[PDB]
């Protein structure tokens, strides 16, 4: 993995560097890196596999190396370096795509392809040179037992979920007391509703409790919190639990009561956050713990009044909302994001060229499937893909 | 690595080889005789260097 | 901490070989050994502990080698070293229990005692010599991530866990279905409880299901299956799930039907033991599920007949058992274990000095609540005491 | 099996010794023992698998020796020392694995792998050098026609028995009198029952006799005596002996009288322990003998004189119970045991692979029906297997 | 004993190392140590044997030299020296036979054989080599008065007591209240019972208490805690406490209420857990003070209201229990467990040869006796015939 | 306990003959025991324990030989010899009563202040002479 972010890097430099006109002290060291590559890589044959319609590939390297005498560099020094590079940069290509669809249960941290076990080898060492992007730092540091973490803008760690759970019904679905969420992505948003709206309720308060258990630990999270859920804030017509029936949902929005939000690692409350909305810090954390209660007005207008009535019919439902939007978070795995495009990669390259469902990941690289399952197992071949993806994006 | 060896003097390994006739390649910077005999080449000359 | 392990176990090499009338052939190499530790530690000022009740103990070196003349140990020669490995052993044990109090939320693997610090220099790195033990050669092969495995007797994978699951019910608790286990360390007594007998089952056939998700991979699993849970054989009066009331258990224990274990990992079948009893293999796994069947015996003698009438109310209530015993497993993690004492270790230490709850373990190095969340802080924090446990015990016990 | 011993005795000590910072004098001698087993290998070609899944390697060794240094190790010599031991010790388990997954009806304690009978020549004698563990001890020892011994805490000695014995029954199972028992692992717990109480008993006494041929002889056995089976104590609804019907039993718990443990070796009583309880040692044993008595209670308070009526209905069956835990034991044979992992460790891989069952072992390695049938062929092959899995164990 | 262990390491190490086909380089110190134990046994003349029917056996040393100059071990050098082997492994094996069989009240830690004795002197100090092993190294701390520790998986520490204490009692024993218990190695299962359930108790609480007084200080315990008694869970019919006349049990198990362990030392409370089960731990304590109690349900189901009457007659009779299970711990002294096996070779040792009771052991080698008495004297005769047991286990 | 005894046998001899106006033939021998016991305890460090009430005491032993070449013992004699017994009887009788108060369950018989336990070292078994009570 080193060896071969060090070839996308050298590359990369190449095509950056190597321009008509510069200076050559602009490009002796990215010269010299080049020439160690071509050394390093001469006289060997790789061979990228013919996994799903992905095609069997062979590649030889009998490059002569490029000229350090000059004091600018002419179009015949771009072009020659070009010819080469065009090479290097679709063997990197196919070696990237060949590690991108395989993988493995027992050791999916390790090269899958053979081309990539190839330059494992203690003789390709040599290519190695600056690891300065994040994900092959992370890389790095994890193969050193070293804390790394991720940096995400709207990390996609909640599993697609759009659920309800109902304390109080009955068949007809005229009284129903309970609670509502979406958790999408970087996104929470969570509703109370009472049909009764807390007449019969000890101190006229319903109390709401919405746990969400991540699936990993996140740290220096900015979180936006607000006190609604717009999508619990229209009348709907919603499938009963068992899917026989379907029931009426009139929400009338009230300001929720008592809101407290903690954030939980391994049971214990790292942060707690009560009354408090706008940006809050989650510096580490493993749950949320969302606790609102629904308040009966005390005083109401004639208005108001109309809409709460002592006993059924309830044509006006009670509704306490929550939004809780992670902007931005640390995270030790691997995850995906609004700004990265790593899983979009991994998944692009799957789809084209029909890789067969493996063993590890879910069918079509699904990230709810993904994230709802994430074993270890599917957290080293989850890095492994996306560290050879973001390789290839230097690159593709 | 011819030069290691002349650097160890640890003769082990090459003589092991040498007496069981292991497949090897001395690597190493190394003057050679150009023969141009096919008599040479039947006799084997070159395995008794 | 290989600098750490390595002062230790030259430490106890001495006291093991260096002996009165032994020949200098025997303890050349460890007194060349000896020497270099005396060597990099000569010179250098050390400091453990301020936190809790633990002293601030400062530490010198100025010593003298062993000398190499002599052809046999005399009685000297062994009292000149052993007073020099007796302060060596007082400095590695105070600086062991100064690192075993600590504990790190980020790099709980790293060191953190200023003096396990002090020891992860260059300079120091010549002390490191043979390390053979279980836990340092985990600790090695672990900072270069290659599979590590711990050998656990009677693992304790299961946290303290006594409850019961009631699949029928109501309120006069006298016609109940459903199951009470104990998981607890390395035991899982489970046991299905039907009040009619299954009378108005499906075919007389009652399915009860218990799944027992482990917080950590076991692999090479020795483990005891019988058929009978004795825990939960006896009259009992069970509080309700509310705590409201109680109601009353009055247990005759059938043989379970179709007993089936399944050892599962991520989800997918890896062993699967059907109407087996006794020793068996559990090769990879992290989730258990017994499914045992209660079956109405279609024969009854009159005793038995009077047992289960046809109708409420029930007093003689149906039960099928079933005991598991992990007898020895094998981990990645380091897990607390009837054999070992490093979890006694870390607790004694720090119990003794009452060292403050810490951000990362439990209030009190409580075990259950550590195995119920056994993060990869906590893991790595564990498996750092653990190792400095290990260390002191080659030498303080 | 002493070269596969030694192999992989001098990769541990490798990799335990050959660590940065360590004084060449630490590793001298195992340096020439490494170096001579790497001038013992070169140039062999090995193949190990094709059994099973197993699949089908080959192995080559064309390594250079292990250098010195002045005074102490370096990073350099530790990683270049590393590859040839990570190799080497590949190669190790692999044979480990292959002879693990074999068995042999004739000669069953001599290699049966391709790999371990070419370890076995004249040439790699070289390779031998210290054995000291206990398993490939045993082996030598038994090569040399010398008493073995291998110490087991808890030793999983009796095969899997719920069983019971009426000797008074009758149709209507309402007046019975009997024993059952569990031999389980390393654990006895009997139980004497007497629905009457012994009221027509002579004496008041009721004998009862439970008798366990352990299939091994074990020596220097440490055992717990329990007046009370625990497992016997509670009422159940037990099967017939046919099948047929199901009876009853609703015991009450008294005293054992009389307790006589007899331990036999050849029938031949060579230990007795007469009313004693706790820990008692078994010198040397094949045979159980444990007789008891329940007595009949001369005086008897009214609620004790109300559960045993002079004629039947007998509603509360008198029981007498007695647990035997052998804790610890020596025995010359190979056994199962809660400390060890080499019965589960050949199980495991034999279960990975798909290993066809063979003619020696039962199928899936189960215990019960392997220490039920304990042949000296099953024995022979069983040790071979476990000295195996114990090597395999020093690095895997 | 220095000087025996010493003999038995060599003679253990000679078998291991000297092997056919080892590079002398392997075995060239253990070659010198065992011409020097050659050269320092030669000419000594020694004698075992004399007690009970073991044998009178008279040892002449006349031994030559180990050869030096080979390279590798072949056959003849391995059976030279192991002509040698079995003869000294033979005398070191007697010695020890000799050594565990005798006993002295004053001086009990010194030397009793004559062999022994003739082997502390001066002169044979040039045997002395490594002294790894745990016993021979706590001998050596014990020698020189430093803190001695062994470490006990299920140490052996509670002797065998089966009894119970009625705190109140009748003649007849229909309205009882008290505790039974077992003690047993590592185990303690006790349960308080309450005839009437506390129906007339002051707060409707019952509470009992268990102090279980150690022989020895145990640190760093691990241990085991469990809210069920399980032996005392089932119907009984128990002896009366002057066996006159025999009463009824009949257990109805309710769960233990503010259950709280104390572990003291000295009388001062060093650990204390309340309301905790599972896995605690004991830093160091002599004492063990179990403190539960038994709470009426103050709602009770019908089933459970017609358990427990206003009055007599009580047919159900409420139970609490407690279990603690001392899985590991540490004890300066020597104690018998479950995974070592020195107790069970002394007792068969001295069974073997029918040596007659001594002034210090009770007859049998009965732990349960020594355990109970277990005064100065006989921790001194205790460790020494333990370390003459490891010893003769190293080579017999 | 033989060189804690052999100390005080010593300084009881000296006390008992050490006296003016007598020969030296008759402590010549006690003389040479004498400065045996000096020089072996010279230069040693001891520390009498603080058990119960029992004070801490240092003891440091810096003393010069007793005088040979006197045909009868004179007063200045007896005076330093005095003065030197002096200092060394109170160490014993320091160390006996530290010895007197301890007691282990083990090894009782061996010695238990560290005082007798250097004292049981083989540099002061020099001091061992005569024991005949
Ligand atoms: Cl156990
Ligand atoms: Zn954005
Ligand atoms: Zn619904
Ligand atoms: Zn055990
Ligand atoms: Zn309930
Ligand atoms: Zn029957
Ligand atoms: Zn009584």
């Amino acid at each position: 993995m080193d060896v071969l972010y060090s070839l996308s890097k050298t590359l990369k430099d190449a095509r950056d560097k190597i321009v008509e006109g510069t200076l050559y002290s602009n490009v002796s060291d990215l010269i010299q890196q080049f020439n160690q590559m071509i050394i390093t890589m001469n006289g060997n044959e790789f061979q990228t596999g013919g996994i799903g319609n992905l095609p069997i590939r062979n590649w030889n390297f009998d490059f002569g190396l490029l000229g350090t005498t000059l004091l600018n560099l002419d179009a015949n020094y771009v072009e020659t370096a070009r010819n080469t590079i065009d090479y290097f940069v679709d063997f990197v290509d196919n070696v990237c795509m060949d590690e991108m669809v395989r993988e493995s249960q027992r050791n999916g941290i390790a090269p899958q392809s053979d081309s990539l076990r190839k330059l494992s080898g203690i003789k390709f060492k040599r290519i190695n040179f600056d690891n300065s992007s994040e994900y092959i730092e992370n890389w790095n540091l994890q193969n050193r037992r070293q804390r790394t973490g991720f940096t995400f803008h709207k990390p996609n760690i909640f599993p697609y979920s759009a659920s309800f759970t109902l304390n109080r019904s009955q068949p007809a679905h005229d009284n129903l007391m309970g609670t509502m969420w979406l958790n999408a992505g970087s996104e929470i948003q969570v509703a109370g509703f009472d049909y009764s709206c807390a007449i019969n309720a000890p101190a006229n308060i319903q109390q709401f409790e919405h746990i969400v258990q991540l699936r990993r630990v996140l740290t220096t999270a900015t979180i936006t919190l607000l006190p609604d859920a717009e999508r619990f804030s229209f009348p709907r017509v919603i499938n009963s639990a068992d899917g026989a029936t379907t029931w009426y949902f009139n929400p009338v929005i009230l300001r929720p009561n008592n809101v407290e939000v903690e954030f939980l690692l391994n049971g214990q409350i790292i942060n707690t956050y009560q009354a408090r909305f706008g940006t809050i810090i989650a510096r580490n954390f493993d749950t949320i713990r969302l606790s609102f209660q629904l308040m009966r007005p005390p005083n109401m207008t004639p208005a108001v009044a109309a809409l709460f009535p002592n006993a059924q019919p309830f044509e006006h439902h009670a509704t306490v909302g929550l939004t809780l939007r992670i902007e931005s978070a640390v995270c030790e795995s691997v995850l995906a994001d609004a700004s990265k495009t790593m899983l979009a990669n991994v998944t692009s390259v799957r789809q084209e060229y029909a890789i067969p469902v493996g063993p590890v990941f879910p069918p079509g690289m699904n990230w709810t499937d993904l994230i709802t399952n994430y074993s270890p197992s599917r957290e080293d071949n989850l890095q492994r893909v996306f560290t050879v993806a973001s390789i290839r994006s230097m690159l593709v | 690595n011819l030069e290691e060896l002349m650097r160890t003097g640890d003769y082990a390994q090459i003589t092991n080889m040498l007496l069981n006739n292991q497949p090897v390649a001395l690597v190493g910077a190394l003057p050679f005789i150009t023969d141009s005999s096919v008599i040479s080449l039947v006799a084997k000359l070159d395995a008794t260097v």
